[PDB]
């Protein structure tokens, strides 16, 4: 049962995964994990698609205190002061 | 050999030592992803508070 | 033997393959019916579109809630860690000698 | 918006604003933790002690230096540091100021790393920049092209700089100045009979050495000098009311920045550094190296380093050229002087590490955005 | 309307206004490109820096030649050094004045096609004229026969010339000159031990070329003086002002010219090139090119050159006849000197290549116009 | 009787009888002297270790390099490590055994002249022989045309053959090589934090060269791999128990010899040096040098570089001619070897520089006798 390949066609242009893929008769084998990933009892996981489509999708096209001094000098007068 | 047909690689060109790297640089990369969320979520935490 | 009994890593190897039947559709490389080992150290190359999440992040973030028994993971790849480094030729050679 | 300059060496932290002369916030970088037990209940009893009182109270305190050979070793330790500079001495908020923070050459990355990702996300700033404090020696200098040795308490660096272009492969680090001055000086004091085990006493001894040393012109001629008569000996008055007298310790103690084998290490002396650090360079520039022989640091204070230096590279560089040391009076704090320029300067202002560049690009791009 | 002469040499830039003896503006044609990293923000850091100011700041910069064996290899450098000599030098329009150019002979078309397509579409002036080195020297000479040895720092050619009429098949052209004299300078500065490999350092073996090497009368009996005694050794300095000797290597370097096979060419020197140009001419006109070697060019500036040549040419020819040597002191000039004289003429004021010429036959007229 | 081979290179000495296939005594050419205070009287304390016992020793010691980019800088310490290979290793009498020397080209005279003196006065041999590194590379190869690149631990240098003749000019010099190469992993693996600055530390840093670095295929892309995932890092164990790990340090290391800018040089490349030393030679024997690129020496031991030269070689040669690289599993002793070839030819017996011949014409035979 190819339970791994029954997957919907996406709305949106993904970022390409880059990888290097296996032939499909190396990957029938008899002690392949695949060929144990294809028997239909074994346990698997359901991908939340929305939150993949959502995220990795490509991108498309007051006067409280007033001053006359400078800032500097003030602060330096703030550091002269609040030592008293 | 076993190892070989499981992981669907050819028998006479496996590896044992480049194939225990891959998972070595899998499992550091798992708990960096695993530290990197942490500090996301934490860091996302203490900015809406 | 830890990778030939492991049960988490057939569970992550076909999360990985549905992500990416997803995410390459219309290419050569979709419609896979398997893939080499280095696919997982790639997986940092997808990002997000604000480049802060990769897409090894969104998946461990999604088995943090649905299914958390791939954090069970690293118990799994422990001994192909500390494994890793080991020269079988050498020692073997020695052992000869 | 004013700009912060945090020189945040092995020692002294020096932090100030921009555009002024003077650091305003110059203090030693320790962390003091108590190691008795406190019967007295109430009153506020801290934890730990950062800064001036922890240098007050030192006779209860054990004192860490978080910052050892300009590598931190000890992060919780500097995160008290960096908080009690911005919240307690210069009583600013860092998320409205951009902060220039002062790094040694030849530091190793992840060091960076973790200032980059604790200063953007501790004390998150709108922009922050890594220098190297040679290059604001050289901005302090008021020159263009030099030879810059910076000597503060972890770290001696040399980097030549011709017409603005720094040579990165005629860089050098030393790890030796005041610390491992102040050390061999505990080692050295113990011979005359002045015992100095615990990190209260280090203070004590790195004030004698502020106090008293000078380095010497001729270092055979002082000991023989010194062993003849008692005409270099000095005293010095301690806490507690005693009072110490020191004769050679008062010039073996800088010695070690011209020999360095004296605490076992095999590397060769500052002059030596500076003159293999200009004979790396292309040849053309050599002689303007000569001429603009910067100095820098606390470790540079001494009243006798100039004309010793000067000596030592007129030994060692042809005769036919002219030597000439830029000591200024005000070499202590130039690090910060020439970081006020620096963030003061207009062009500066593009080379900023915004926020949003920090979180496009992880942390990495202090990699690529700075030296 | 005073024209302009500009020889762009393989050598050095020289040029300047018609009519004039001595040209205003001579530099030497390279471009410097730094190499190391900026760190000094500000203070106008040019990315390539042309002329003058890449001789004087050549320790941080990579030096490009634009020609080599007189052809333009670097297009863009040579638009860079024309741009500095019509704007920086002179400081005159273009676009008013005339401007002569100079040309080795034997020289791939391509570099005449796009000196004429950048001459009349970057740098447009009303008319223009390449001319050969050779016949502009003999028209300094000041007399109308004669055979021209022009040795520049690409290019050695001769070419003769009888009463006007430059025979072409007797034109000979070979590519050694003052460059590879200076490569090999440097390969033989390595047996005494003085490691020359930068391009900048290139100058200074220029420099010691220019300033110490001469041509020797005889070669085995200076070889016998040299291993002798060390009475020909000379000494020079650096710029870092560390002093170097030289011994036989003044005398080695310019018998490259007298024997290619030095650097593993198969070509006869430059006295058999001259004497086989001169015997493939008519055996009516030979007495004439015997008793007027006209010579230029700044590799003929060695003190030891004219004697040399003359024995080797009286050795070479038959001895009834007459050899000269015309070696005016101004000979390194005398290409322009030339072309201040061929501009200021009034029968070559139909000899200009204009624009309406240029715009309707291409850049193709400066075949047929020129020789 | 049975003549020695003993090529005295930069890094290892490699001593051995002629008529044999391995050289029987590989040791490294350091001088170790110690610099701690010795303690404990008697036992034998020597001043002076030298070979392997200075590595077996080298915690406390000092070791010094004799020799640094092909030329003997110390010449006690060069006599000391002679006596060493002659009397301790190959337990052999000098004064009856013939030995083969190697020696880079393009190296200064004087050194020339000290080893032949040094060789006939103090190690006075019945007749001896100087090299280059080169050509006894090709002969052990077996083949007569070829092009030999040479990278020991000083000098790397190429030199093209064609049917035993040697093109002297197209010889090309660089000094870059393994010493560098581990002067470079020392500058950059202090951004992983570990500090090398002894003399001792470099054997380490240079075990960790030996054994963990190769050669990238293609230099970009292995960046993004160790930038992308730590799969091709791995770890070393240190004399003292500490296990470190290094990544990207493996090819960044060896990228030196394609890459010279990394350490500051302005030269190019091996490949562009191979490609310069061909290109120099005749057009009609170019064909024969791409197809038999020899390399020897222990800088190609990296388990990467054929492929990397032969991509970069067939990048820049024309497509219609095979490249192939010459590299055989032994090309590390293969200077020894093709010495063991050389030395038991009938045909050499008479090139021989014999005592008498030294006698009568003092250290200057060795310019007239030896290429
Ligand atoms: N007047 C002085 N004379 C001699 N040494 C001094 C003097 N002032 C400071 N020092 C030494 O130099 C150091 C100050 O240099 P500095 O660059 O401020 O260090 P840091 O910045 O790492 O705290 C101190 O550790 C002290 O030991
Ligand atoms: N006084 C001198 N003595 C010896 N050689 C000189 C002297 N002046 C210049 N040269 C050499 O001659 C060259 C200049 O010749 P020049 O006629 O200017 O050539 P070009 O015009 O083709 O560049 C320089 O490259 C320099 O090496
Ligand atoms: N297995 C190896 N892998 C990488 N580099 C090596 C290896 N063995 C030796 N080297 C390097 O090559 C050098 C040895 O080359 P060699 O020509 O024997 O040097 P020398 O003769 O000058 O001592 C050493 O300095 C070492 O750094
Ligand atoms: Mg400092
Ligand atoms: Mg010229
Ligand atoms: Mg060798």
């Amino acid at each position: 049962v190819p339970s791994h390949r029954r997957v919907n066609p996406p709305t949106l242009r993904m970022k390409k995964l880059n990888w290097q893929k296996l032939p499909s008769n190396v990957a029938r084998e008899h002690n392949s994990m695949w060929a144990s990933l294809s028997s239909p009892d074994a346990e698997a996981v359901e991908p939340d698609f929305s939150s993949i489509e959502r995220l990795f999708s490509f991108p498309a096209a007051e006067p409280k205190e007033i001053t006359f001094l400078d800032a500097k000098k003030s602060l330096n007068l703030n550091i002269f002061l609040k030592q008293f | 050999r076993e190892l070989a047909d499981y992981l669907c690689e050819d028998a006479q060109q496996l590896s044992l030592e480049d194939t225990f790297s891959t998972m070595k640089a899998f499992r550091d990369l798992f708990l960096r992803a695993l530290k990197e969320n942490k500090d996301r979520k934490e860091q996302a935490a203490k900015a809406e508070r | 033997e830890s990778l030939l009994t492991s049960r988490q890593l057939p569970i992550f190897c076909q999360l990985i393959l549905r992500i990416g039947n997803f995410l390459n559709y219309g290419s050569h490389t979709g419609d896979a019916d398997g893939f080499k080992i280095s696919t997982l150290l790639k997986l940092t190359e997808t990002k997000s579109q604000q480049n802060r999440v990769t897409l090894l992040h969104h998946v461990l973030e999604e088995a943090e809630k649905s299914h958390p028994d791939l954090l069970q993971l690293p118990r799994d790849l422990e001994q192909p860690s500390q494994a890793a480094g080991i020269n079988l030729e050498i020692i073997r050679s020695e052992a000869s000698s | 918006t004013t700009a912060l300059v945090c020189d945040n060496g092995s020692g002294l932290v020096k932090a100030g604003f921009a555009g002024d002369d003077a650091p305003r916030a110059v203090f030693p970088s320790i962390v003091g933790r108590p190691r008795h037990q406190g019967v007295m209940v109430g009153m506020g009893q801290k934890d730990s002690y950062v800064g001036d009182e922890a240098q007050s109270k030192r006779g209860i305190l054990t004192l860490k230096y978080p910052i050892e050979h300009g590598i931190i070793t000890n992060w919780d330790d500097m995160e008290k540091i960096w908080h009690h500079t911005f919240y307690n001495e210069l009583r600013v908020a860092p998320e409205e100021h951009p902060t220039l923070l002062t790094e040694a050459p030849l530091n190793p990355k992840a060091n960076r790393e973790k200032m980059t990702q604790i200063m953007f996300e501790t004390f998150n700033v709108p922009a922050m920049y890594v220098a190297i404090q040679a290059v604001l020696s050289l901005y302090a200098s008021g020159r263009t092209t030099g030879i810059v040795l910076d000597s503060g308490d972890g770290v001696t660096h040399n980097v030549p700089i011709y017409e603005g272009y720094a040579l990165p492969h005629a860089i050098m680090r030393l790890d030796l100045a005041g610390r491992d001055l102040t050390d061999y000086l505990m080692k050295i004091l113990t011979e005359r009979g002045y015992s100095f085990v615990t990190t209260a006493e280090r203070e004590i001894v790195r004030d004698i050495k502020e106090k008293l040393c000078y380095v010497a012109l001729d270092f055979e001629n002082e000991m023989a000098t010194a062993a003849s008569s008692s005409s270099l000996e000095k005293s010095y008055e301690l806490p507690d009311g005693q009072v110490i007298t020191i004769g050679n310790e008062r010039f073996r103690c800088p010695e070690t920045l011209f020999q360095p084998s004296f605490i076992g290490m095999e590397s060769a002396g500052i002059h030596e550094t500076t003159y293999n650090s200009i004979m790396k360079c292309d040849i053309d520039i050599r002689k303007d190296l000569y001429a603009n022989n910067v100095m820098s640091g606390g470790t540079t204070m001494y009243p006798g380093i100039a004309d010793r230096m000067q000596k030592e590279i007129t030994a060692l560089a042809p005769s036919t050229m002219k030597i000439k040391i830029i000591a200024p009076p005000e070499r202590k704090y130039s690090v910060w002087i020439g970081g006020s320029i620096l963030a003061s300067l207009s062009t500066f202002q593009q080379m900023w590490i915004t926020k949003q560049e920090y979180d496009e690009a992880g942390p990495s791009i202090v990699h690529r955005k700075c030296f």
